[PDB]
């Protein structure tokens, strides 16, 4: 797991 | 021209790599779904340690153990999602992600947690020295796992994983056996420390706090603290054992 | 021992490129002085350009424009400091540094620019464009100065830094004047927001704020958003027409 | 431990990028069918500029022009395969190659070229230049085409690449028309140099040439030269426009 | 302008690493000289191995066994020279070099090869084992010294290289003993080959070779081949273990 | 196009 | 300019 | 050690 960001 | 001079100056001193954190995750799923999702679906992660024995894995063509690459370690994957660890806050940036085939269960508010193969591990183990000999601000405390850096809101890469055999091959943090004693004994005579000074002691090895914290929080704290440091128990309740750990590890690597 | 299989599967959809932001900074120290520092001091930038007008530049060897490369674009250089923009705070891990000579004499109290050379900004120009174009991630808002990212702490790289110009040539942000002009009139005819929507808005565009704003902080950001956006005045003022720039370029980039 | 120290010293002078030439091709296929070759099948790229209507490309879900990078630039396409140019004679592992959508004929003992479309070639411009401000032993003469490295086994790019075009957006060789023209002069007036004199002076350019030369190869040397330098006829005989240019070339462009 | 697409599709199959093998040398200089010329000078090399017990490593400010990065291992180190090896020749392009401090005195003329430290060959181990992980076109006969390639031309890493102990470690290869123990009574028998069919089996195992061999280059490839395989003889006289040794290695790596 | 090496 | 560490 | 330019 898993989970992008920011 | 104009054409840059790559051999005119180059900084020697004051320059860094830009990762510095390893990730372990567990991938919850087969070989197959795993592949499938990690190179096109929603997260990604440098690397893929699957399991000889899932029979996918054996239906996609290979037999012997097997280390992948999906992404270049120059580039970012998509492997830690919303995190944090020692001040830094979105670890895809500063980070190489690990993730090993192994089959967790998760959705019935009940954890279960099947035992990794040895084939995995010297892998797993291998992979990770050739790392850390290659990213000098990679220190010990910075091989950690996804429940580290995700308190409360992730459970990989699981109890089952060998912390202190890694430990033993050079790969993170763990403490010396006396100094944790020289805590336990010493716990137990005087009592345990405040709360607020428990959660400065987590802070301090890298543990990423609120300001506040609740009851709730705290036992997701102490628990996925306790599947990489304590496994044995991580019932997730203040213990002498657990805050003697938590103290022999932040002494022996502290700032 | 095992090998690396980098040919099986390749990550495609769900990854990125580390760096997603890059910052402009001018060196107040001639080519001599900001070469030596940035190889073996406490700072270093991943691109350093001269100006060729420099005795020391001359002094080196050198007549024409040239770009230097310092640091590899994968590594991390120590430009940025401490930092913030978008939603990230350490801007060293995830950006590239420019660095530019320029003679920007210090504070004691007052702050003189010097104007940049025009081959400098050619230079810079080409390096830019070059960076934009292998960096998916890094959006015209995301090219800053330095005073954009450390906002109180640094100055650089001033108001003679040719922003508008290199927009045009595809390099940063920039409102469209007609947008400029409608907030204009309907702060001229509505009043200005109160302080804190306004806040919000600079948030909103990328800055980094603190919770508690003073007024003297409050006056630094205005000084800093308008060296780079309005630098016939930078005050820290508040005045109609900055704020105008602010919305305007808040419709134009809604991210 | 140990840990490599990247650090302490770096070497400054005497090194260099692994990359020193680029390469063109043209498919020869469908967006489809292209695209599934070079990412599966034997051979790759490190980038791909499609053409944007061609109706594989639409069907794809692609509207305007882009650049596909395959292969990142630190690896090793496999799209040059047996080869020679300068005294190097593998160009995979010392080129970067690039491959444009372009439906050529081939296989029928007559060969027919279809021309670029606009879009595809600023992409091709602008991708080219921010190649060749990256890689210092990039010099003009080392930007070539397949045709030119594999002489007499392939014909791409082909005769309808706007070679003297990019010439004018500084990427690759092409001369004076004044030195052409002085040469064209002289060897009317005093003849064409012995045919020892030609080879030598077509290898001195950077043509992989074997010891001894038969005349169906002259042909194939004069004739893939003549599709990069001399489109408009490209029969591959002996002629006094090709020598001039031939010469005026490696005047400009000597050791 | 554009940006380049990263994400829609990677070549999976059809692609390699550039660098596929790994030159060891010795310096012939202590530390402080050592580093100096291949950092400014006209030669360096990837990595650096110093010997603790040199004055110059201590006036330096170390004491313990280092691994130094001098030039990026994507960049080109200008160690190897002129060379050859596989079907390929100039290796600086394609090989990663690692250099060893050594005080191997010159040739006037005969030649003085010290001992490695302990401490040296284990930094040498790890590192190589370290590189052969990432690059898997780097196989056995693949990791090569200097003398191998440049035959005639260099004397490093020298015959108190400890090429069998590597082997062991995974690193290079090395013939079974039952095998040479083969070809040895079989050319006891048989007699050897005569220099024709020697040469071809030079060649077939990695050896660049010329057209005409002269005595004397014989003499020097003999000499070559025994530093690395048959160290305690390295006269440059073809006796039967030399050979058998060969032919035995042949046998293991048919490639 | 085309055509690995060595 | 400036101006952080490792 | 030794030995190549650019």
């Amino acid at each position: 797991x898993a989970x992008k960001x920011x | 021209m104009l054409t840059i001079d790559y051999n005119s100056y180059r900084t020697t001193t004051p320059y860094g790599k830009r990762v510095r954190f390893l990730v372990l995750h567990y991938t919850a799923l087969d070989f197959a779904a795993s592949v499938k999702a990690l190179t096109t679906g929603a997260a990604s992660a440098h690397y893929l340690i699957p399991a000889p024995h899932d029979p996918s894995y054996k239906a996609a063509g290979f037999k012997g153990q097997r280390i992948f690459n999906l992404v270049a370690e120059e580039d970012r994957a998509w492997h830690a999602g919303v995190s944090g660890w020692a001040r830094r806050d979105n670890l895809n940036d500063t980070s190489i992600g690990i993730e090993i085939v192994n089959l967790a269960r998760d959705d019935d508010g009940v954890f279960t947690f099947p035992d990794y193969e040895r084939s995995q591990i010297n892998a797993l183990k291998q992979l990770a020295k050739n790392i850390l000999q290659r990213y000098p601000d990679m220190t010990p405390k910075n091989v950690v796992g996804h429940s580290d850096i995700a308190v409360g809101r992730k459970s990989d890469p699981g109890p089952k994983l060998p912390w202190k055999e890694l430990y033993e091959a050079g790969i993170g943090a763990w403490y010396d056996d006396a100094t944790r004693d020289r805590y336990r004994e010493g716990f137990e005579r005087d009592g345990l420390p405040p709360r607020a000074d428990l959660l400065e002691a987590f802070r301090l090895y890298g543990y990423a706090l609120p300001a506040t914290v609740d009851d709730a929080y705290f036992a997701s704290l102490l628990r996925a603290f306790q599947m990489h440091f304590r496994p044995e128990n991580y019932d997730g309740a203040l213990d002498v054992e657990t805050a003697a750990i938590l103290y022999a590890l932040n002494e022996k690597y502290p700032a």
